[PDB]
């Protein structure tokens, strides 16, 4: 509690010399660079491109992207359901063991699929799906660390 | 105040849903006021659900599963405007579909079924009077809004399970009867809030701008500003006593001794809901 | 028509920190940026009004209501009197802002509130800060906000519920150029211009015991009080 009593002291003496208005409010250099900031070519990267490029015309890749939705989505609904029920039974433990290898098998069957599709142009974003399997990856790590803490 | 509600809405699809004395189709006037009913339901009830079942030709089919999506119900009612509506409905089959998946809700809720019924005849392959002994056991509160007459089994169904039964005068009476069902009658769930535009916090499942539950991990995703509007009833603010210069508008509370005016005393208690001197 | 209430963050602990940081941007080089935007709002129309509120610690003084030479000499002398509990309070200043708009709306007008927040957010007033947003949303009062260094999570929800703008400035001494660009036009002229869109919303809640920012928690089913990772029983009633 040493810097509060002096910063409150330093702001009291500052408020005697006051109100310059003509040149002390803005400069010609900084205000001109701000025009480049709010221009459509400045810090407006969402303004320059509104629609995602999707590595081709979005007809054939979005078919595979919809197939990549069902391939990861309907497998993760079996993963999170058994992870939800803690149970502490052997049947849920063996199911967690059975889902462990398949989730690992879901990685290489999607990484190679992202190595085949995104090698023609490598233009689209494919890592947006990858954190959903990465969330399936580290949830097995923290449960094994919790089961080691439980036992 | 009110509690959670899992309200099914049963819609008739009989031959008599092509009748006049409404908007020129009797079904499309029901579906018009129901889309208003779903919107008004989710605003006075933050974390509730709605299912919609239809009945047609001695059978019931679940049009929408029991989920708290305030958009997926309206885009399905707009799809079923051109339903063929052949045959007579059933009331044993509809209250069996709305019981096989309403029995498994937790006990701290208020499970309900609202039957909008236009036909007079419920041709059903079993006895109704053992469902009403079963619905009374499962604490389900069945209320019926009837059309054009008063069936005897719809009064036994309403008054034994615990609901109401009313008959339509006109379309203005039909909108007034549905607005009595949006108010709730007087356990800890696990939701996950939705920071980052609208993402999922449990499994990073990005989807659209909805308060719907997660389709993958099964967690309800609500918006925390929606729950914030239903505060200020609990620990509410008290009134003031009155006997120039003000504190709110700058031109009398008994908690912090702050003088108000007449234009501020009407604004703090009604719309602001918090004393501006008490926050300091 | 077009009443504009400015709520400046006059936190004397944060502003004294930058006064000794030698970042070349003090309070006196910021209130005059409010004074120019205060003066520039009184030029775009004949019948335009102004009100400036300063957020001190444990106090919140009105500045301007106690031609522009009598409208700037009041705000100068009031900062000279107010600046002479280590977190600022903001919801007490927006509560006086909605009280002043409601009185001036009785003597007739579309109004808006511009918050220039400087310090970090205080989560201990979230139950009161969310009440004054829905009280402003029911009267179509925009709550615009510009922030200096850190993204206030409470203030981003104020601009999306009401319908205002949220803009993080990257540079301190170019504050006036942002203020004259995105906050000088009113609600009707806002539809005809290009403004930076909102980039992120910080939607969380607070526990009823710890008031920590939670992303996954437990709500009650009848009290709607969101709780932390305990869930034994409903604590309130
Ligand atoms: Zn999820
Ligand atoms: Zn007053
Ligand atoms: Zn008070
Ligand atoms: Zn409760
Ligand atoms: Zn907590």
């Amino acid at each position: 509690s040493q810097d509060i009593i002096n910063s409150f002291q330093s702001i009291r003496q500052e408020m005697e010399a006051y109100t310059p208005k003509l040149t002390q409010v803005l400069s010609s250099s900084a205000a001109s660079s701000t025009i480049t900031a709010l221009s459509p070519g400045g810090a407006l990267m969402q303004g320059g491109t509104q629609q995602a490029i999707n590595q081709m015309v979005p007809n054939d890749i979005q078919s595979e992207l919809k197939h990549l939705y069902v391939a990861v989505g309907e497998l993760l609904r079996h993963f999170w359901s058994c992870f939800p029920v803690n149970t502490p039974f052997l049947e849920e433990k063996v199911v967690k063991m059975k889902s462990n290898l398949e989730r690992f098998q879901v990685t290489k069957l999607c990484p190679f699929q992202e190595k085949i599709r995104r090698q023609y142009l490598s233009t689209n974003l494919v890592s947006h799906i990858e954190e959903m399997l990465q969330t399936a990856y580290n949830k097995l790590h923290t449960w094994q660390s919790r089961r080691l803490m439980k036992k | 105040l009110g509690m959670m509600r899992h309200l099914y809405v049963v819609v008739d699809g009989s031959r008599t849903m092509e009748d006049q004395d409404l908007k020129p189709n009797r079904l499309t006037c029901t579906l018009k006021l129901l889309e208003y009913f779903v919107e008004e339901y989710f605003d006075q009830n933050p974390i509730s659900q709605i299912g919609i079942i239809v009945t047609k030709s001695k059978r019931a089919e679940k049009l929408t599963e029991l989920s708290g999506n305030p958009r997926k119900h309206i885009t399905s009612l707009k799809k079923a405007v051109d339903m063929t509506c052949h045959g007579e409905p059933s009331l044993y089959n509809s209250l069996s579909i709305a019981m096989q998946t309403l029995k498994h809700m937790p006990g701290h809720t208020s499970r309900e079924v609202l039957i909008i019924f236009s036909s007079l005849t419920t041709c059903d392959p079993s006895n109704i009077y053992d469902l009403i002994k079963t619905l009374k056991a499962a604490k389900i509160r069945v209320s019926v809004i009837g059309l054009s007459a008063e069936v005897r089994v719809c009064t036994v169904l309403a008054r034994e399970t615990g609901g109401t039964y009313h008959v339509i005068l006109d379309e203005s009476h039909y909108k007034e009867l549905l607005t009595h069902h949006v108010s709730p009658p007087p356990g800890n769930t696990e939701p996950g809030l939705t920071l980052g535009g609208y993402f999922c916090p449990q499994c990073r499942a990005k989807y659209c701008e909805l308060p719907v539950e997660c389709k993958i991990c099964g967690l309800t995703l609500v918006s925390a500003p929606h729950l914030a509007r239903s505060y200020h009833h609990l620990f509410p603010l008290d009134a003031f006593q009155e006997i120039r210069f003000c504190y709110g508008c700058q031109g009398v509370c008994a908690v912090c001794q702050n003088v108000f005016c007449v234009d501020c005393d009407v604004f703090v208690h009604d719309s602001l809901h918090c004393c501006p001197g008490c926050i300091h | 028509l077009n009443l504009l209430v400015i709520v400046v963050d006059a936190n004397p602990i944060w502003w004294g920190k930058q006064a000794l940081k030698e970042s070349q941007f003090t309070l006196s080089k910021c209130i005059d940026a409010v004074m120019v935007l205060g003066n520039s709002h009184l030029f775009m129309n004949r019948s335009n009004k102004l009100a400036v509120i300063a957020s001190h610690i444990q106090e919140s003084r009105f500045l301007y209501p106690g031609l522009l030479t009598s409208a700037n000499e009041v705000i100068v002398e009031e900062i000279k009197d107010l600046m002479t509990h280590t977190e600022t309070l903001l919801a007490g200043s927006l509560a006086k802002a909605l009280c002043y708009i409601h009185r001036m709306n009785k003597e007739v007008m579309k109004s808006r509130i511009l918050v220039i927040k400087a310090a970090e957010d205080s989560a201990l007033q979230y139950m009161n800060f969310m009440n004054v947003i829905f009280a402003a949303q029911k009267q179509n009062i925009l709550i615009d906000a510009c922030v200096l260094d850190s993204d206030s999570g409470l203030l981003q929800q104020a601009c999306d519920i009401t319908g205002g703008l949220y803009l993080k400035v990257p540079q301190m001494p170019s504050l006036l150029q942002y203020l004259l660009w995105v906050f000088l036009p009113d609600q009707d002229q806002r539809s005809q211009l290009i403004l930076p869109p909102p980039v992120h919303v910080d939607y969380r809640a607070a526990c009823f015991c710890h008031r920590n920012l939670i992303e996954i928690g437990y709500v009650c089913s009848v009290c709607l009080s969101i709780f932390c990772n305990f869930s034994p029983i409903c604590t309130t009633c």
